[PDB]
């Protein structure tokens, strides 16, 4: 991640570097003519191209759905694929990306997690395969203007563009994918290939489908494009150069390619073209297709939020929803804005007009604290995304003061409106953010950094660029006037990156997190007393004292965890009420950051998936929870397997196995510690071990056979009386089978007598068992296994497996 | 500690001339952007002319884009404005405006006392 991240600064650098070489011969006079120059059926065809691409995404989505087999209705299809599209393409992996927002609608819609992961490797993948096809097919039809374009002779532009055709027709289409057809399409539209690994790839007809339908979005991509410039060449050249800056902008990882795309279109079309028309056109084009797209696709998502999900009263906690991760895109976009209009000099008129009604010692410095609150409100647009109630209340004020603050300064209609409106947004949204956490203490990802270094670069970028009419001196910093712009974009340019540095220096200097250590007997108390007031009996594995524990500052919760390698292991979903559920999971998750280890859960409910899903960890079914229903469990009704139970309890009735229970803590132990080394003839973090305090805790029921204790197993009560489990099992080998469906059943009996409404049997894992727990005929749930950001599951089981002995 | 002071001592024109002078302390008077307002009575607030810096940008109103011809004493004096031909709807009070000089640390806007120029 550092590297990559190093990468990508440098990268831009290097972008932004060579762009500025380019527009060096054009002034911002130029440029906003060539702007105004632009007729309005030029916008309405721009429009019109922008909203046929997204048509032709809504078919690069349903084509997607095709190939995963996942059925969806048309309206929410066209509605995931919309936001998919908008929020991947204006920023990449940043704040929000496809995968997490199509995630967030599908799996809301019920749909397993292994699809939307291939729906979303296939639309990548198709992308990345069709690009290099289109741009080798416009090189073999114009390679005239193609060699003259790109600046190579047409021999070797023609020679690579027939090797790239045939390599793909024959290893991506035949050799290597025919050669090894396969037997069988688990869907419609497939045709899984040997290899290491199995592989999914869509049949020929899917294939050309969506080859057709990448050639109809990037062909209309660069008709929006061509129709906003004014002078074009032929198609076919602008569409090969248009695709080779799309592979690099997206091959650079920079969010949206703008440090790199802009650069190879002004690189290629420099000489031939006008460079003021094609600034221009290469500005409204992103504006366009960009910009745009991302509002509108902010604003459905909010009205979604706003009325699916607020006009109903839900009355629950308002978690996994798009208000955090979309206002705090939003957020962001407003501090950039907030920079961006801090470079550039405004408007004489409406700078006249201010400066001859406020004093201009206050413009100056309306100035500089607009531009330290843009900066600012980007930094606090990771607050938000983590839904910290400070953070909201600080960027709302930052926010109303940021607008105020445009108004003072040169007069911006644009600005504050913008401002007023995202204000606006955050403020009708507040119920989302809801950690008490102080921001100070959030942890920081180079990303975020990263990207505001990359912000702040691009301001002073505009900067040089804009105020490029005054000459430079060491008098303009002390320089201040009214008419002079020069000096106070470079006060704020200079305040801006002083604020920054002092930040990012404060939070990289700040003191490593103490070390994990095991629990003491106050802490094992603490935990005996929550899991009593609580109803998860399933949570009293952590008084064997062997996993950390995580407690909640309010007043009662905790989350058990280990740690093994780079990854943080945790057990069941944390024990207490709801409401700190989901804060416990924010906070086990900023832990995890802060050490730089990955979360990873273990036999996860199915109620709390929306909150794993927000801290951006994906679910993953492992194995199956039986439950046995103790409301009815009536002894007269009898089936096949329900006959056999009640003959098993004649057979142990007469047989003298009587069963006898336990207070805890007061059961014999030598012969308990005998029948547990029988048994064996250690292990944790599943069942536990064998310690005299340990089964203290809880109590203990023994079964004996003519009078000696044979065999015992651990109770897992909870003072609301609501659901019972059982912690560990041990039998003595000389015991007969009769012993443990005799145990199992009198546990059972026992229970429902006391009045308990359900009782666990256990999980089993998923993919030669699950015959003797299905006797019981109980009540089956699912139990998932949460793995971050999607990684690879495989080096999660193997660690939890190495750690389970 | 900066003080505007104002004499212009206009009480009728007729279509005449009169001058205003604007006396000032605290600033050079050199570099200090620095202008003249108008209230009538029972209006609003209008302004009339200004001067930017070193006696060079000097921007006047709508109504007196020719009429009137302000210039500044170019040190640490008074600056002139001088009236003109009839305008009826001179007949009001002349403020002196400062709102800018050679300190960065000054935010206030200091007016002056005003003068009653009728015609």
């Amino acid at each position: 991640q550092p590297i990559g991240l190093v990468f990508t600064l440098l990268l831009f650098g290097l972008a932004l570097v060579a762009c500025y070489h380019l527009l060096r011969e054009i002034d911002p006079g130029a440029l906003h003519d060539a702007i105004a120059d632009v007729p309005r059926p030029a916008l309405l065809g721009a429009l019109s191209a922008t909203a046929l691409g997204f048509v032709i995404l809504l078919g690069y989505e349903w084509s997607a759905s095709r190939f995963a087999g996942v059925t969806l209705p048309m309206r929410s299809l066209a509605t995931g694929g919309f936001s998919a599209f908008a929020i991947g393409n204006a920023v990449g992996l940043s704040l929000l990306s496809g995968g997490s927002v199509r995630y967030r609608l599908y799996s809301r819609h019920g749909i397993g997690a292994a699809e939307i992961a291939r729906m979303t490797l296939f639309a990548s993948l198709s992308l990345g395969c069709a690009l290099p096809v289109l741009a080798a097919l416009a090189a073999l039809c114009d390679l005239d203007d193609a060699a003259s374009a790109l600046h190579l002779p047409r021999a070797l532009v023609a020679v690579i563009a027939i090797a790239v055709l045939s390599l793909a027709v024959g290893l991506v289409a035949f050799l290597a994918r025919h050669r090894l057809p396969g037997e069988r399409p688990s869907p419609d539209s497939l045709l899984v290939r040997l290899g290491r690994r199995s592989l999914r790839l869509p049949g020929l007809r899917l294939s050309l489908l969506q080859l057709l339908i990448t050639a109809l979005d990037v062909a209309a991509a660069a008709t929006v494009l061509y129709l906003l410039l004014p002078e074009t060449p032929p198609f076919a050249a602008f569409l090969l150069v248009y695709l080779l800056a799309l592979a690099a902008g997206v091959l650079s990882h920079v969010p949206g390619g703008v440090g790199v795309f802009e650069a190879v279109l002004l690189a290629a079309f420099a000489g031939q073209l006008g460079a003021a028309p094609l600034a221009a056109a290469l500005l409204l084009y992103r504006l366009i297709y960009v910009v745009l797209p991302l509002l509108l696709a902010c604003l459905l998502l909010l009205f979604l939020e706003a009325r699916r999900l607020w006009v109903t009263r839900q009355a629950i906690r308002v978690a996994s929803g798009f208000a955090a991760p979309i206002l705090a895109i939003l957020v962001f976009l407003s501090g950039v804005v907030l920079l961006f209009s801090g470079a550039t000099p405004a408007i004489d008129t409406r700078l006249e007009h201010l400066g001859f009604l406020i004093p201009h010692r206050l413009i100056d410095a309306s100035h500089l604290v607009a531009s330290l609150i843009g900066v600012l409100c980007l930094l606090l647009a990771q607050g938000l995304r983590r839904r910290l109630s400070a953070a909201w209340a600080l960027t709302l004020v930052l926010l109303l003061v940021g607008a105020l603050l445009s108004l003072l300064k040169g007069f911006d209609w644009e600005e504050a409106s913008l401002l007023s409106l995202t204000a606006a947004l955050l403020a009708m949204f507040r119920r989302s953010f809801y950690r008490p956490s102080r921001l100070m203490e959030v942890p920081f990802s180079p990303l975020y950094v990263g990207a505001s270094i990359c912000v702040v670069g691009a301001s002073v970028w505009l900067l040089l660029f804009a105020n490029q009419d005054v000459h430079y001196s060491n008098q303009l910093w002390w320089q201040f006037a009214l008419d002079a712009d020069a000096p106070r974009a470079l006060r704020a340019a200079l305040g801006s990156c002083l604020l920054l540095l002092a930040l990012a220096l404060g939070w990289l200097l700040r003191a490593a997190p103490p070390a994990i250590r095991e629990p003491n007997a106050e802490e094992l108390q603490r935990a005996a007393r929550i899991i009593r007031h609580s109803d998860q009996p399933d949570g009293g594995l952590a008084l064997t004292g062997d996993k950390a524990l995580l407690f909640h500052e309010s007043d009662d919760a905790f989350l058990m965890y280990a740690r093994r390698g780079r990854s943080m292991i945790a057990l069941y979903d944390p024990i207490g009420p709801a409401m700190q559920r989901a804060e416990l999971i924010w906070q086990f998750r900023d832990l995890c950051d802060l050490h730089h280890a990955r979360p990873v859960f273990y036999q996860v409910r199915a109620e709390n998936l929306p909150f794993y899903m927000d801290i951006g960890l994906t679910a993953l079914k492992l194995g199956e929870e039986a439950r046995v229903d103790l409301l009815r469990f009536d002894l007269e009704n009898k089936g096949k397997e329900m006959k056999d139970l009640r003959y098993t309890w004649n057979r142990g009735q007469r047989d003298g196995l009587a069963l006898e229970f336990h207070e805890p803590g007061q059961a014999p132990l030598d012969e308990l510690k005998a029948i547990s080394d029988a048994w064996l003839g250690e292990k944790g973090f599943s069942l536990g071990r064998f310690t005299p305090a340990y089964l203290n805790f809880f109590r203990i029921a023994i079964v004996r056979h003519q009078g000696k204790p044979v065999a015992f197993a651990n109770l897992l009560e909870t003072d609301s009386r609501e659901l019972a489990s059982l912690d560990l099992m041990r039998v003595h080998p000389d015991a007969p089978k009769l012993t443990m469906e005799f145990l199992m059943l009198g546990l059972i009996l026992h229970y429902k007598a006391q009045g308990h409404a359900r009782f666990s049997l256990g999980m089993v894992p998923l993919a030669g068992l699950r015959r003797f727990k299905d006797k019981f005929q109980p009540d089956w749930e699912p139990r998932y296994l949460a793995v971050p950001a999607g990684l690879d599951p495989l080096v999660a089981l193997a660690d939890t497996a190495a750690l389970i002995a | 500690g900066v003080q505007l002071v104002e004499s212009g001592g206009g009480l009728v024109q007729a279509g005449g001339s009169l001058r205003l002078s604007c006396a000032a302390s605290g600033f050079p008077v050199s570099s200090a952007w620095m202008a003249w307002y108008r209230q009538a009575p029972g209006k609003e607030r209008e302004w009339v002319a200004a001067i930017f810096s070193a006696g060079q940008k000097t921007r006047y109103a709508d109504s007196v884009k020719g009429r009137f011809t302000i210039s500044r004493d170019n040190a640490k004096n008074t600056v002139y404005l001088q009236m003109n031909s009839l305008k009826p709807e001179d007949t009001a009070v002349y403020y002196c405006n400062v709102k800018d000089t050679g300190h960065w640390w000054d935010i206030y806007d200091y007016w002056g006392q005003g003068t009653q120029v009728t015609v």
